[PDB]
């Protein structure tokens, strides 16, 4: 159903090439750049993402997010709408169809999990997180694409952005870093990775940054998190950390 | 805060910690300690804290609350707003507002007075009402914080400047008036800078916003408030002057040389076949040329010169006890002028009469009509003599009026204003002269 | 001045139907006023109603004259206030060039030189 | 006294006064007087949001510009030293 | 057109 | 220097409060020099001190007297010429 930009319901067992063909043939153009990202709306976080979206608009870059009205993604969608009101930005939210509070079959209309309407495009996964694999596969395939016009040598650049914590953030970072081409940028967990850049230091940083998340997590979960962080740090030459025109500088340095 | 945190019962009660920090005005400590991603922050939970911060003059805490997921539009309920206007509105400021309303009335201050009375005895723009409340009490930081959330930012700034200026003209207390005056100047500067940047970024949108009328902030646009407040600095900016020039020239190209336009005016056929160089078919070109305000003004001054020449001709060389055709024609022409004058008076009669040139032109009509009435009586020779003398005085006043045209010229306009000021001073100087 | 002159013409006599006396009478008022012994003094001498208004408007004309006479100096002061040691230096270039580019011969003997310029 | 009065600038007051002259013709019917009377006889017988969003964006840019002035202070160097 | 393409995709 | 100090101090004093500042200004001490602040300021021709907004406001209050400071002048003139109009309307006294 077309929410009222575009909203589609694609099952988990979907071909990334088919999605790319659908998005490029008659929806959007080749992407010079592509980036994937209650919350603390601090001025630093309020300005860094504004600069990021301005850079994406300047370069015509795709932005990929979860696509929910609750969280920082709502702020991103609002900023996108404001800039469009002020050569169009492209934002894709990805979520699970079952995870949606309400489901409508269709051009159906959606009226207020709750999904934001600011994002231009939205995808729903029919599994019963279940969209991480699809997003990672799509990012890898796009990195596999060749665009001679792009200044980046050969393949289209891709950048991963980290701002918050949680097991989902670490899982996504580990999945992306498992792919050599993608590179990560760090804005709780962000402070952990910034401090780290063997087990004692990681444990101390994780405890200091997230007093409650570590407490709730079992010992096995903590060990798995430490393993993921060690794997991510082993490839530190890709990962970059921002020091607490800096967003563009950091992205360019990482690329 | 340290003592209360370690109490075995206050650890979970973050609301009490926030309340205490707000009471003691600890911003950095609250931001670093309690405002964290550990727990969600719902607007309803924070509504009471926001109200308390508003009451006790805590602007930075208000800003922090607004940043951390607070919907100010939903918070400002009618009951909350009326209670705030009734209980926490100082009686001294209400007395000052009454004094200003009774003495220094205005088309705007009456609106805010009616709004205050409505909210006090028992809305569309709650943010505007809150901004007005903050302004009337000379709260600077809180007013800026509320202004940052308003839609008509420059319009709100202009309105606040005008309201503060009209409030400061009162003399019940000097300190409050001076504070309001400095705040008004500050808001005027903010509006000027913001609109300068706005026009620099883009041109058409800035003009649309400037001419745009809101959903009755005060029943006026930015330009009307600026002129009413005599904000010479704001309306003298290059963007506003360019907008005025575009309106004045109209569809005609802004950059074409003037002598070309003059020759096209005198010579009709040359207009459609050459150097006119319109900004934007042939009939369209001609109609656009003849609808331009500048061409209308030039043709009107030409017509007025012809009218004055005919007036001299008929008041000087052709007069008899019986009417003659030139006199009747002049009567029609003066009737046309009177119709235009009454059309002018129809809009903002009090403010229209407040104008200087308006006083002179309005005065001329009464003398002219009196003289015309006296002339008709041909039986009495003395009445005819008096009527002719009054007609001479009418010629004098009309020729005095004719000088207003030079305002259009950049090189000549200021001289007329200098002349007006010189008149104002020399009147008193020659009064003393005549006394001694 | 023309306004007050036509007003004086109207006050003096009601009507005039000759294209010679009218023009001379109108033109006389300016010089009459300026040279000091204006016939206007003789011209001045229900009258009780007409006379005071005429006298008041004559005073109005005088005060307007004084206003202009002072405003002229007021603007001149503003104009002369600005520096001219820079504008004169700029203007000096034209004077220097006029002679530098021209043949360096005085006029009483330039014509002969001009002849040699022709050939 | 005339010298004192004329000393002050008038290039600002004239610009303010020009608004009334412009408005007088802009709001009025655009017809000359010799033919106005006929016209006078005939006289006898949502979209805001688009501009307001851009206004808000420019306001945010202006706030960023005005706030950046604090960066000129040596406070940042002191923080780096700390 | 678009509906058929979407159906073929899934 | 001392004149500037006095001017600034009294400006702050009037800003903090109004009635007390006027009482102090008009107050005569236990014969410091047999005069008050205003008399010394005028004797010294301290134009800067006596031209401050607080002193001018005090002088204006003394000049208008019990009449309201902010009422329009033409109203007072009409009340002056017309006696009966004074007690039945627009006089708007500050204070039977
Ligand atoms: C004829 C009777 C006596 C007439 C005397 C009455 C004299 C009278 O009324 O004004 C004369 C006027 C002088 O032109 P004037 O030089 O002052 O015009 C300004 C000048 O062009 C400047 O260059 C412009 O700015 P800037 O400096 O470049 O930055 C400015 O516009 P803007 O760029 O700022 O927006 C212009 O306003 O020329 C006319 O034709 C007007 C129609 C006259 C009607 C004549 C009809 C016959
Ligand atoms: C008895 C009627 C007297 C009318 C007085 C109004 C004078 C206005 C003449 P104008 O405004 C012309 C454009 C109509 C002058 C500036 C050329
Ligand atoms: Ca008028």
């Amino acid at each position: 159903g077309d929410i009222q930009g575009k909203y589609l319901r694609l099952s988990c067992d979907t071909d990334s090439e088919t999605l790319y063909e659908l998005l490029t043939q008659h929806w959007h153009l080749k992407t010079p750049n592509l980036v994937i990202s209650n919350f603390a709306l601090k001025p630093r976080m309020r300005k860094i993402f504004s600069r990021l979206i301005y850079i994406a608009q300047s370069k015509g870059a795709w932005i990929l997010t979860g696509g929910t009205h609750y969280g920082l993604m709502k702020y991103i969608g609002e900023v996108v709408r404001d800039n469009t009101i002020s050569e169009n930005i492209v934002a894709i939210g990805i979520a699970a169809w079952g995870m949606v509070s309400n489901r409508d079959t269709l051009s159906a209309q959606y009226i207020m999990y709750i999904l934001d309407n600011n994002h231009t495009h939205l995808l729903l996964v029919d599994n019963g997180t279940v969209e991480a694999k699809l997003r990672n596969q799509l990012e890898k395939y796009i990195s596999e694409r060749t665009s001679q016009d792009s200044n980046y040598g050969g393949k289209i650049p891709i950048v991963c952005f980290a701002q918050g914590g949680g097991r989902e953030t670490l899982k996504a970072i580990n999945t992306s870093v498992k792919s050599k081409i993608p590179c990560v940028v760090v804005e709780q967990i962000a402070d952990v990775i910034a401090s780290l850049v063997t087990s004692s230091m990681v444990k101390e940083k994780l405890v200091r940054f997230l007093p409650r998340t570590v407490s709730r997590l079992p010992e096995e979960e903590i060990e798995s998190w430490i393993k993921w962080l060690k794997e991510i740090l082993e490839s530190s030459h890709l990962l970059t950390v921002i020091k607490m025109e800096i967003v563009s500088n950091a992205i360019s340095y990482a690329l | 805060y340290k003592a209360f945190s370690t109490n075995e019962q206050d650890k979970d009660n973050w609301n009490g910690q926030l309340k205490l920090l707000l009471e003691w005005n600890q911003l950095d400590l609250a931001s670093d300690e309690i405002f964290t991603n550990d727990r969600r922050w719902e607007s309803a939970d924070l509504q009471e804290v926001m109200f308390t911060a508003l009451i006790k003059d805590r602007p930075k805490f208000v800003r922090l609350f607004l940043e951390n997921g607070l919907n100010l539009q939903k918070f400002l309920t009618n009951e909350v707003l009326t209670e705030l206007f009734s209980t926490h509105f100082s009686t001294l400021v209400y007395r000052n507002l009454q004094i200003a309303k009774n003495s220094y009335n205005d088309a705007l201050l009456t609106f805010v007075w009616k709004l205050v009375a409505n909210f006090r005895r028992s809305t569309r723009h709650p943010l505007q009402a809150l901004f007005i409340w903050a302004i009337l009490q000379n709260k600077k930081e809180l007013s800026k914080v509320i202004w940052e959330q308003t839609k008509g930012c420059t319009l709100a700034a202009l309105g606040a400047s005008k309201l503060l200026k009209t409030l400061a003209k009162v003399k019940n207390d000097i300190n409050a008036a001076g504070e309001s005056e400095e705040l008004a100047n500050e808001y005027e500067t903010r509006a000027v800078e913001l609109f300068t940047e706005c026009y620099s970024n883009d041109e058409d949108l800035a003009e649309q916003l400037l001419v745009y009328s809101c959903e009755a902030w005060g029943g006026s646009n930015c330009l009307e408030l600026a002129v009413e407040a005599t904000d010479q600095h704001f309306i003298a900016q290059p963007g506003v002057q360019n907008f005025l020039s575009k309106q004045w020239y109209g569809e005609i190209s802004r950059d074409t040389k003037n002598w070309k336009i003059i020759l096209c005016l005198f010579i009709i056929p040359l207009v459609g076949c050459g150097l006119v160089s319109f900004r934007k078919k042939l009939l369209w070109y001609y109609v656009a040329f003849f609808t331009s305000p500048f061409v209308v003004f030039s043709w009107n001054v030409v017509f007025y010169i012809a009218f004055l020449l005919l007036f001299a001709y008929v008041l000087l060389m052709d007069f008899h006890s019986v009417p003659h055709t030139p006199e009747l024609i002049l009567y029609a022409l003066v009737f046309v002028l009177f119709c235009d004058e009454v059309r002018q008076w129809y809009m903002n009669g009090v403010n229209y009469f407040t104008d200087l040139w308006n006083v002179m032109d309005t005065l001329g009509l009464f003398y002219f009509i009196a003289g015309i009435v006296f002339r008709l009586h041909s039986s009495n020779k003395s009445s005819l003599y008096s009527g002719r003398v009054i007609f001479c005085l009418d010629y004098i006043i009309f020729t005095l009026r004719l000088i207003h045209i030079f305002t259009v010229s950049r090189n000549l306009g200021p001289k007329i204003i200098m002349l007006q000021r010189m008149l104002i001073d020399v009147f008193f100087f020659l009064f003393l002269f005549a006394v001694w | 001045m023309v306004a007050f002159g036509v007003a004086r013409q109207g006050i003096l006599r009601q009507n005039e139907q000759r294209w010679r006396w009218i023009f001379r009478s109108v033109i006389y008022e300016p010089y009459l006023a300026m040279f000091g012994q204006v016939p206007s003094d003789v011209d001045s001498t229900p009258e009780w109603i007409t006379i005071p208004l005429v006298c008041i408007y004559m005073l109005s004309t005088n005060i307007l004259l004084v206003n202009l006479l002072v405003a002229m100096f007021g603007y001149t002061v503003g104009i002369v206030q600005e520096n001219n040691d820079q504008v004169w230096k700029f203007q000096r270039y034209f004077l220097v060039q006029e002679y530098c580019n021209r043949l360096n011969i005085p006029f009483p003997f330039v014509v002969f030189a001009y002849f040699y310029m022709v050939v | 006294y005339t010298v004192g009065i004329v000393q002050e600038n008038n290039d600002q007051v004239w610009k303010f006064q020009r608004y009334f002259l412009v408005q007088e013709y802009c709001n009025r019917l655009n017809i000359p007087f010799p033919f106005v009377v006929f016209a006078y006889f005939y006289m006898v017988v949502n979209e805001d949001n688009e501009t307001l969003a851009w206004e808000g964006v420019m306001k945010e840019n202006y706030l960023v510009k005005i706030n950046t002035k604090a960066n000129d202070n040596s406070e940042e160097m002191r923080h780096r030293f700390r | 057109d678009l509906v058929n393409f979407i159906q073929a995709n899934f």
